[PDB]
This record gives structure tokens, sequence and C-alpha cells, in this order.
């Protein structure tokens, strides 16, 4: 009943990312919908490690305003 | 053959919210907006080609529009991350070119940048000077007359150049036509002097007053390129 565990989850989430080759972002936005959790849940079952490796892949990409990369 | 093409940037409200000139744009690497300016316009003197942005846009998306790849990390960065989208004003495919010259005209009320307000700030610097150089003018010139007219009946000759021009107005000189001339010296002086000043301020006026937009429209930004 309990996902609570990050560690867990997101162990469970650079899974995805080493099969379905997918981008990191896709990824944990697929496991939140997959299990129902909103975006703005993120926080309580995401590792913040993993979250790392998200702002990583926005940067190089410029999904954010530069105004954003820098703080 | 040459021709100068006047190309327009507009800033409207949405029913989103309103839009911005800036350059901080997404979606667009460091290549692009290392040719813009603090304001997101592009530099006098640029050497542009198709493509290149020449001002720097942006507006706002609206959750309908938004991906929830985006949704997720504007709650990871908060919400003025993916908040708006790349409208800014490029350089038409094939068009190439430099740019001789900006022109931002802003609406009346809306928040003026550090761009406007340092040639605000210079407008004023100059209207202000030519103010002085005019008024030298006038004194340097009337008052040359005074003195002459002043001497010419009751001479001074040396006192008179001492005490501080604002107290020549003061002295009087033998009932005569000769001070009645000494009068509208005067009153040329002071009603003259004051219309240059009211001048100062009509100035100001417009140089700091907002520009009459059209509605909707918050600011406009027109880009002269010189096309060959």
């Amino acid at each position: 009943a309990k996902l609570l565990d990050r560690q867990e989850n997101g162990f469970i989430i650079e899974k995805m990312v080493e099969e379905f080759g997918m981008s990191y972002l896709e990824a944990t936005t697929a496991f939140l919908e997959e299990n129902s959790i909103p975006e703005t849940q993120f926080a309580k079952f995401i590792p913040s490690g993993i979250i790392e490796k998200i702002q990583s892949e926005a940067i190089d990409e410029n999904l954010l305003r530069p105004s954003v990369v820098r703080c | 053959m040459i021709h100068i093409q006047e190309l327009a940037c507009v800033s409207r409200d949405t029913k989103l919210g309103p839009e911005e000139i800036t350059a901080d744009i997404p979606n667009v690497g460091e290549a692009a907006l290392s040719k813009l300016d603090e304001s997101g316009i592009v530099y006098i003197g640029a050497e542009v080609t198709g493509g290149d942005i020449l001002v720097g846009k942006v507006t706002p998306k609206g959750e309908t529009q938004l991906t929830p790849e985006e949704k997720l990390l504007r709650a990871i960065f908060g919400e003025k991350a993916s908040d708006v989208k790349d409208s800014s004003l490029r350089v038409p495919n094939g068009v190439s070119g430099t740019v001789i010259d900006v022109q931002v005209f802003t609406r009346d009320g809306v928040e003026k940048d550090k761009r406007a307000l340092e040639i605000e700030e210079m407008q004023l610097k100059q209207a202000k000077k030519d103010l002085s150089e005019e008024l030298q003018i006038l004194e340097a010139g009337l008052f040359s007359r005074i003195r002459a007219v002043l001497v010419a009946g009751g001479v001074e000759a040396e006192k008179l150049d001492k005490l501080p021009r604002d107290r020549w107005l003061e002295l009087g000189l033998t009932d005569e036509e000769k001070q009645n001339q000494l009068e509208q010296l005067a009153e040329q002086y002071d009603e003259l002097k004051h219309e240059f000043e009211k001048k100062l301020e009509a100035k100001r006026r417009k140089i700091t007053q907002g520009d009459d937009l059209a509605p909707g429209v918050l600011k406009i930004v027109k880009v002269y390129l010189a096309v060959k």
C-alpha cells in the first residue's frame, strides 16, 4: 500500500532509462502517471538523486529560461 | 537593389497574460541569445542573416498546452520555469543585411527597462543642456544692451561690471525715455526666459510620457534593416 521509500522508486526508475532508453524526464514523468501521482507531489515519491539527472537534461536541452538556469 | 526594410516586433496582452520583450528566451542556444542586448534587442550595426533573432519576444503558454513532461519540471523548478514560449521576431528566410536603427515604443503605464531608461536619461540631460545654452545666449545678448543703455545716461563704467548681473535690473536711471528702454529689456528677458523654461517642461513631458499605441499592445520595437 505504501510506495514511500524513494530509494526504492529511484532504483525502480533508472531501470526504465536502461531498458526503454527514454529521457530521464519522460521516464519519471511516466512513472508518476502510471502510479497516479501528480507532478506536484514528485517530492515525496522521487529521489532527489534522480531529480538532479533531470535538471541536467533540462540545461543540456535548454528546456528552461536562461533566467532559471542560473538560479 | 538596396533598401531599408522596416521590421516590427509587437508585444500585446493575451487572454493568457502579457507578452515580454526579453533575452530570457527558452529553447534557443547561447549562440542566438549571444547577439542580443540586455533588453533582448539586436545590436545596431549587426550583420544579421535570415533566421537570426532581431527582437526577443516571449508568450505565455497556458495549461491546455502544457505537456505532462513540462508540468513536471514546472513543479521541480517553480512556476516561472516553462511558463512561456518563444515568439521573438527573427529575420525572414533569404534576407540578409545590417541593422542600422532600432526604435522602441512603450505604452503609457508599462515599466521601463534599463535600456529604455538610459536612453530616457540621456535625452533629459540634453533637453536641459539645450536650455542652459539657450539661456546663456539670452543673457549675454540682452544684458550686453542693458549695460550699453545703462552706461549711456548713468555710467558706472567700472562699478557696474562688478555687482552680479542680477543686480543690474535693480539700478535705475534718471527719468527719461531711456528708462522705458530699460523697462522693456526687463520685461522681455523675464517673459522670454519663462517661455524658454516652460519649453523644457513640455519636453520632459514627452520624453517620459508613454507612446499612444493601439489598445492591447504594450510595446513595439521597430528594427531598421539595410537589405542589399
